[PDB]
């Protein structure tokens, strides 16, 4: 051939159990509201609800997890505490 | 503040800007009492995170030495609310090279495929990194995708818990050419196209 | 007895545990990736030379095509799993199931005769010779 | 074809760090004597140096290994207390 | 043919990372000066500054490891400590 | 060294090693010291030659 790769320096991304078809907290989904919040126009504003990303790479609702803080937050998908490191998805 | 992160960018990864490390000292301390005078301290860590994630990213051996400088110079400045996460991603970085030798390591037992030879892949977290555009869905070049495809079995049958993406808007390749044998280099954008002139000369764009 | 065979028969028996563990393990490796389609049931089986008197693992025979790609396939994932284990391939032990195909009955081969039904099949009218 | 291979129920082999090319404890090899056996007839008497192997799969002489128990025995290799589980190679 | 080649006893040389092409220390080069020589005349009686090399393999400028033995001394590019194996180039 | 050690990079050189050249009456094997293999090849491919080829 006239041109061969040799060398290759790519970069992986990876999540840990974000589970996109399923709010592992509310059980709808990554996207589309949550269980407080149901309808999508209602009174919100630009829908504040949005995704909360932590260090430990597990995605749920910033809902979803902002009603977790008040008790115990062990992030319940693992023994990581939980962050806040990236908001939307 | 955005024009500040360019200008510190620059300092820090031109070592010809400041030679010996006492003119580095004292022009660093002087772009720190500027930046005391300043607001919006979010833009200016957003925009160093990405200068970070620029200058991590591309070649290394930049200083090796002076991210320590930075982040001392960084928590005697800002506290502790952004400098855990700068720290967070240069772990993380540490983490991909850890990765790097483990898919190396990978090769050496198995590779099946020729595309795994020195595999330069890296491993790095969705939260830290501001890569959530990780979604470019886009053909890669035979040799370089079976390499992709050993390296997300291993890593896979490895720690199992990790649902890996493809993505092509990072990174850089080295390709063999060929009266001398000349390497050029690809930042993951030309290697489809050339791929392609590879398989059949005389494209366009509709091609 | 007491107390100087048994804590090894356990041993081993904790050997066989781990086994299993290894067989699911290899499962979901084969689920998520399992390049091989030779994989389509694994029921591969992890042990120590210690323990069980397997110190004569060293039959070197050809593998079958199919089954073949399925052993690559267990080395790579499971090298991947632990590097750290010196993989040796053996002969004689364990099972297998032939399906064989007027109905499709399914036969059963102990590894002993997996090699010759192979060859059989890549060309019949063979003899001791070949 | 006439037959195919449906299940396969291998048993699989492995050893931690053996080092056929080299004991661990002398440095000769996994065979063929150790440091102080150097000649294999002398007075041996069927060469009672042999191959010890413990609970952690590590395989070094019988001599090697027997040097070791009267200090420290925590199979250098590791983390695990040496056992003998099997003699002869 | 009338002479062919049976065995072959070659010897294979290799380094770690040496950056022919820059100092990892000071990003110059691994000759023409440092950081701190600048001019290659200057007031330097043959430019004592010259390539130290370590038993990892990793060759930096005399000069840019001698400033680093003062604090921690683990050879930045790897987890070795560093040693003077080698003057000159 | 590519696919496995990748760590490091090689270096081609001359001035050390030997060789075994089995030459063929019997079959019998002369040694070269990694000097002699370039020049003894060259006269494989063709013979006569002088300084300057
Ligand atoms: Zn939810
Ligand atoms: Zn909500
Ligand atoms: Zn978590
Ligand atoms: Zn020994
Ligand atoms: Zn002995
Ligand atoms: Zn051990
Ligand atoms: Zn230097
Ligand atoms: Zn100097
Ligand atoms: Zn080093």
């Amino acid at each position: 051939k006239r041109f061969e790769v040799k060398k290759w320096n790519a970069v992986a991304l990876w999540a840990w159990d974000i589970v996109v078809d399923n709010c592992a907290i509310c059980r709808n989904h990554i996207m589309d509201l949550c269980i407080e919040c149901q309808a999508n126009q209602a009174s919100a504003t630009s829908e504040e609800c949005t995704v909360a990303w932590g260090v430990c790479n597990h995605a749920f609702h910033f809902h979803c997890i902002s009603r977790w803080l008040k008790t115990r937050q062990v992030c319940p998908l693992d023994n990581r505490e939980w962050e806040f490191q990236k908001y939307g998805h | 503040p955005e024009y500040l992160s360019l200008f510190i960018d620059d300092k820090l990864k031109k070592g010809v800007k400041g030679l010996t490390e006492q003119e580095v000292e004292t022009i660093l301390d002087k772009a720190m009492v500027l930046f005391r005078f300043m607001q919006e301290k979010d833009v200016f860590e957003r925009y160093y995170k990405q200068h970070l994630a620029r200058r991590l990213l591309t070649n290394k051996s930049v200083s090796d030495d002076s991210e320590k400088n930075m982040i001392s110079k960084l928590k005697t400045e800002c506290g502790c609310q952004f400098t855990s996460k700068l720290e967070g991603m240069f772990r993380d970085m540490s983490i991909s090279n850890t990765t790097m030798d483990e898919f190396r390591q990978h090769l050496q037992a198995t590779g099946v495929s020729l595309g795994g030879v020195d595999l330069t892949v890296r491993v790095l977290t969705t939260g830290y990194w501001p890569t959530q555009s990780a979604t470019p869905k886009c053909n890669i070049p035979p040799a370089p995708r079976h390499a992709f495809e050993i390296f997300r079995r291993f890593y896979l049958a490895k720690h199992s818990g990790r649902q890996l993406t493809l993505q092509h808007h990072m990174g850089s390749a080295d390709l063999n050419a060929t009266t001398r044998k000349h390497i050029l280099q690809v930042s993951t954008f030309q290697m489809t196209i050339l791929m392609l002139f590879n398989n059949r000369e005389k494209y366009t764009f509709e091609e």
